């Protein structure tokens, strides 16, 4: 405590009241005369000193500091997620007590927990025989990590793994469970540093908050303080100059990184660390989005003009790639503009977004599936896909992540209708080559084959479905045209209703002869086939007869809610129509006039069917983010219906930040 | 009694095809999202048609209490996606007095955890596990709510 | 670690293989039967064990957790800030050990922070005599803290406080600090636990956490966990039933200060600790916010149709008075709507502000301050009374608490202009009775006797003077001749004449004579005296010869600006007038077409003259806050510069947060 | 050298009747805060105002040292004002070269802290001290602005 180490690479005293044993090196460092006077053996150890601090970055003293612009450099093979190469290494012998320590934490990353344990207990024994009692703590710190995994994965197997995976599983024999559950019985990680050697206790005290959680809470704590004064800063419209209180958080977010990938610590799969790695990064992106839209007073442009914008670099893609799960890279884009935002390196991208589909074929394509390593990695692999859309792809890479996306990844963590999601989010910063296309026809052949046994439904979390599978091309296609469809209609006989109305909804794609031949047998006008049915354009204009089966549904919904009053219940219906028909009468699109019969049914029906009797107390605000604009027009220009949506908005719109809101505030109804 | 008052909620899982309840009871967090969404998805039509009303949609659930049960779940140890029914009570302002009890069931429903806490410190059990609603192509789903209070 | 206490007082198995011990007794908690099967002294031990119990809080276990209503009281006089009484009981005779303690701090509380160390020496050696093992270590834990305490106030008078005062005041004797310095000098808190006997370290283990630094590093952790969530699930739109995480808070923010304050331990007044106050209030009144402002579809409400409103009672005004600094309460004000919040318990509260209030009187009113004491109160003082706006107060409180802060409160920490805008803020939610009227003048008067200082100026940070106070008097009660002031000028003649700013600056109030004094004597020569005499409105129009005036500095201004353009020097004038010059034109006040040749110096001036010929890149969207009601209604009448303003306004309310720009588009631009 | 970057400042403090020099050479934080508002005045009466030009305004300021001055803090050890000189440089973003200085001049700071930095263990000094700026009644003062990059 004789000093302090300031982050941006300083050093300022603190305690020191002898000679300055620290100030004297650094000015041996700049002049160089003064190296040349001490002995070889004393050269080789100001050498000796002189490349280390080089390698940690304690660059000069703060009397003299300047413009310091420290380096980040991140070497180990679990980082820059090489899974390829790691078998290479491990399938070799050691040469070394150094060695095997890599490897136990190479293993601990493929997932393979049962191995390590094994190669960590050879280097327990194998490492009381020296002097250098480094290896032997670290190994204890890792032995007992891996033991902790082994008890939570084993039990949450047990616990919801047979309704998540749907079967039972059980990866450790249970001889091994009964060796580890007697082994670590009587082990308290606290006291660890405290039995070691008056030694160890002396020269290595830097590796003692490792033992206990401590560590953790003692930097949780300062960027709670960070976090605090940062959002501060933003809602006093401040400036500051020197070391800005957000660049200290970037240096300790990647300062802290490198320290447990570079000394093969297996603590960084654990949800604690994670934690760390969210919010450090989180508060940074958040600060850009800030910087962009300050409001210039008198002197930014003197001080900062040209504005120097954070670039999201390869160093910063796997971060957010690794460690982030799905809900959480949603919230950001909900407070952030984060297409905006600069992403630079992009050829680098390309390598490690690359690196997952590769990996992501061989698990699955091969009969053996590492459980273990699936738990670790698919979530890695789930935000990597998503987070694509904001980087540039080749056409080359891009076949490989499509062609994976649609094909490989399981049922289980990515449904149907969320397949669908994901490859439209990688429509939006690239094209759609005749590559691409070629894939996604596949999808909708394979899949059309697997429809045809009589219970081989599909579920959705968009209710999607392959109807708008097909929508892609012809949203970006023309005249894709389909031939493996045609063959599979030119041989469909008859009796196939699932197959019928699977590629029914499928018509655009679909080819001349095999419409019309299609169009025979073809589903009646049911209600749902009436609807779906205009979904591709089939049904033009609305005839009586069309009319008539609407005038069916109503009665029937009728009958249902004197029903549900009567028995006081209420339901809210993926499929719920009312609010769809509502809209059909005040655009003209149905004439006949008994729809007035059924006021008072559905709140969103009678908000457009009888806008003058209308109770607006019982609008809901939501209902605008489903109209679109040729409604929002015709919702403007209506004299029963502007007076009072115009309130509403108000309200919200200062009572929100939503600015979806506010858009549709400007632009249509003002 | 100077400042804090509570509730009371409660969770039931369920299976189709019998009468299987092989779940959880007593949702500590008992978080519940609702949203609605739209996109460009749909950004260009042929027009003269109508409208689609897409909405997206999405129902987002939690509940951590655990204990699923012995019985059932050691006869699974030897895809109906399940269901779920849920149930609370519901009190009025001016009295505050027992009348009326929320009765709610959803007809899909699909555990997807993230399976792995690895919490450096063992918790004291509460699994907190998300569900998401699937649904189907015929009709209805979401949600089928029912009320007391026939007083 | 056998069982799990909840915060909510249940308490749930967490590691027992074996007889529920817990479960037992909460069972014979209800069956009075059973508990009559005891022997008398088991008995009593239950009652012993009973009373304890339910003193603590814990009521029932999990399984049979009904609707658990916890209640809280807080009963430390030092809390209910009852600085008089306690005044006395230092003054007592000492009974027992114990009592020793609870002087010890309330000692401290006073700033007497001299003798409170040698009685915390005092008891130390008499305590081991009674065998009482908790009344020694605390006594230590408190002393290092009051020692620190002691040592970082010594410094700071000597760093930065002689500037703060302007004197080296002294409040340590230089012999204290030296014993003090000597006895702890080597003291490392860490091992005070590993010192205990054996004994203590198997009953008292519970109060380990208070030797380290762990304790507040422990607690605050879980916060940042806490609060992590709750912003999440706000931007979710979620509904969390039963016990909300922000609840969560709450219990454990009273269980905090309960156990930091009736204990009577130190580490209340530390900053460290105010930390944890300030982020957990925080995000409270924040939560309540979002509460009050969502949607719903229909079972919204049906998930608990009903809330806490965070009704804010009597000790969380007592939170808030304390633990925040000035800018810290501001910070909230600008997120949330406090005004729209509801405060209970408005009679308690009242004798709060008259308690702050009537000590102030004591302290300042007579030659003796405590120092020390004015460094922990001074920051409670102000917040107490800013915040006081959304109170309800009463006739007699309002009549002190306007008594004591004009004329007591010290200058330094509060100028002449910040009182405005605290006695204007102690109105907005009441009125201004005649009991009021009379002491705003007492403090004119008194001011008014203070206007013959030969070098004084009135040297002030928002740029109101006494006036205004008498102009504030005017906006409610406009016919309020003055008395005394009136007599004040009559006497004086024109020989000593710097109080001509100040008569002629509170014009506003004189006899209609006194006014006629004014006439003959005064005079108007300099630009000053146009706008302080438009400050009043009685200047009308401008004359010709007026009129030459304004040129006449105008030229002053050119012959200026070309020299610093020659010179290459660029300056931003404080209360540019200029500025202000340009609004009349644009305001059809002065039609002369002479200031036309004064055009390309400051961009303000630009922007009103000349729209025909005025870029819209120098706008400044800051400018349109300060404008009038009025104003903003003949810019919104324009047809030049409507619509390029529309553009920048529109840019802002979408990346921006600022209501005050919401609201200012909306009302007039539409 | 991959990514990270840093800049410096200075500040100069001084009292008015002479040049008595008071300085931190760096300031980290050194965070400057210039606001302006208004809630509501006038009493809205007299018809044509004729003028209305309130702005409050305040600027406030902020610094970092452990160097107070060595002379006459040991003079005084055993109100006139104590004015501040902010001094730093402008790069141009196409040459990046030393071409441009910045010279602030503020007449009236205050010195208003928060004497209860009392803290719960022994840090790295960091004496912060805070500033708000003050003006008189007579004229001109805050800032005044001058810079190089003549040239």
């Amino acid at each position: 405590y004789d000093y302090h180490f300031e982050v941006n690479g300083t050093v300022v005293r603190h305690k020191n009241k002898g000679f300055g044993y620290m100030e004297r090196f650094f000015e041996l460092k700049e002049s160089c005369d003064e190296r040349s006077k001490l002995s070889k053996k004393q050269y080789e150890r100001f050498n000796a000193l002189f490349n280390f601090f080089e390698k940690n970055g304690v660059i000069c003293m703060a009397k003299d500091a300047g413009t310091l612009n420290t380096s980040i450099e991140i070497n180990s093979l679990a980082y820059h997620g090489k899974y390829d190469v790691m078998k290479k290494f491990i399938e070799e012998q050691s040469v070394s007590i150094e060695d095997d320590y890599k490897k136990a934490f190479f293993l601990a990353c493929l997932g393979r927990w049962e191995e390590s344990y094994d190669l960590y207990s050879n280097i327990i024994l194998n490492s009381i025989d020296e002097s250098n009692g480094c290896v032997y703590y670290l190994s204890q710190i890792n032995r007992y990590r891996i033991y902790q995994s082994i008890t939570q994965a084993v039990t949450q197997f047990n616990g919801l793994g047979l309704l998540t995976f749907g079967r039972h599983y059980k990866p450790f024999t249970d001889e091994f469970l009964a060796r580890i559950e007697r082994e670590m019985t009587n082990f308290n990680i606290d006291d660890l540093f405290n039995g070691m050697p008056f030694e160890f206790q002396k020269k290595y005290k830097i590796l003692e908050f490792l033992s206990d959680n401590q560590f953790l809470y003692d930097d949780t704590v300062k960027l709670f303080e960070l976090t605090n004064k940062v959002r501060s800063e933003m809602s006093e419209g401040s400036y500051s100059f020197g070391m800005s209180s957000d660049i200290v958080v970037l240096l300790r977010l990647y300062d802290n990184l490198r320290f447990l990938y570079e000394n093969c610590l297996w603590s960084v799969s654990f949800h604690e660390f994670h934690q760390y790695i969210r919010n450090s990064m989180s508060l940074l992106i958040e600060k850009a989005e800030y910087e962009r839209t300050r409001d210039i007073d008198e002197l930014g442009f003197s001080f900062f003009g040209k504005k120097s914008g954070f670039f999201m670099e390869y160093y910063d893609f796997v971060n957010i790639s690794r460690h982030f799960k799905i809900d959480d890279i949603k919230n950001l884009e909900r407070s952030c503009s984060i297409d905006k935002i600069r992403f630079g390196e992009q050829e680098k991208i390309e390598e490690y977004l690359v690196g997952i589909a590769e990996e992501i074929t061989k698990q699955f394509s091969a009969n053996g599936m590492n459980v273990v390593f699936y738990t670790q990695f698919i979530s890695e692999a789930k935000a990597a896909l998503y987070f694509a859309k904001y980087v540039k792809l080749s056409e080359e890479g891009l076949g490989k992540i499509v062609k994976a996306l649609l094909f490989y990844f399981p049922e289980r963590d990515l449904d149907i209708g969320k397949r669908y999601v994901w490859l439209e989010r990688l429509t939006k910063c690239n094209e759609l080559p005749k590559s691409i296309i070629s894939i996604i026809d596949d999808f909708l052949v394979l899949q059309a084959e697997k429809h045809i046994d009589q219970n081989y439904s599909e579920v959705s979390s968009n209710g999607l479905y392959s109807r708008d599978y097909g929508a892609l091309i012809k949203h970006f296609e023309k005249n894709f045209i389909s031939k493996r469809l045609s063959e599979i209609t030119l041989c469909l006989t008859q009796d196939k209703q699932k197959q019928i109305d699977f590629l029914f909804k499928l018509l655009p794609l679909l080819s001349t002869n095999a419409k019309s031949h299609l169009l025979s047998f073809k589903s009646v006008e049911n209600i749902n086939d009436l609807m779906n049915g205009i979904r591709i354009g089939l049904i033009d204009e609305f005839t009586p007869e069309h009319e008539e089966l609407i005038i069916e549904y109503l009665e029937t919904r009728k009958v249902n809610y004197i029903v549900e009053k009567e028995k006081g219940i209420q339901t809210f219906s993926s499929n719920d129509y009312m609010s769809t028909f509502g809209i059909w009468y005040f655009l003209e699109e149905i004439n006949n006039s008994k729809m007035e019969e059924f006021i008072g049914m559905d709140d969103q029906y009678d908000f457009f069917v009888d806008p003058e009797n209308f109770d607006y107390k019982k609008f809901i605000p939501s209902w605008l983010k489903n109209y679109n604009d040729k409604l929002l027009g015709k919702i403007a220009g209506n004299k029963h219906m502007k007076h009072h949506v115009i309130e509403v908005l108000k309200e919200r719109v200062k009572n929100s930040n939503d600015k979806r809101y506010l858009e549709i505030l400007m632009n249509y109804f003002i | 009694m100077k400042t804090v008052i509570q509730d009371t909620a409660d969770v039931y899982f369920k299976r189709k095809s019998d009468g299987k309840l092989v779940f959880t009871a007593e949702a500590q967090t008992a978080s519940f999202s609702q949203a609605i969404s739209e996109e460009k998805l749909r950004g260009g039509i042929g027009n003269k048609p109508l409208y689609i009303l897409k909405s997206e949609k999405e129902i987002n659930l939690t509940v951590k209490n655990a204990f699923f049960d012995l019985e059932w779940l050691a006869m699974t140890q030897g895809s109906e996606r399940y269901e779920v029914e849920y149930r609370t009570i519901a009190y009025n302002p001016d009295t505050e007095e027992v009348y009326s009890d929320i009765y709610i069931q959803f007809p899909n429903v699909s555990p997807s955890g993230e399976f792995e806490m690895s919490l450096e410190n063992g918790n004291a059990l509460a699994p907190e596990i998300k569900f998401e609603a699937l649904a189907d192509t015929d009709t209805d789903e979401m949600a089928v709510v029912i009320e007391a209070s026939r007083d």
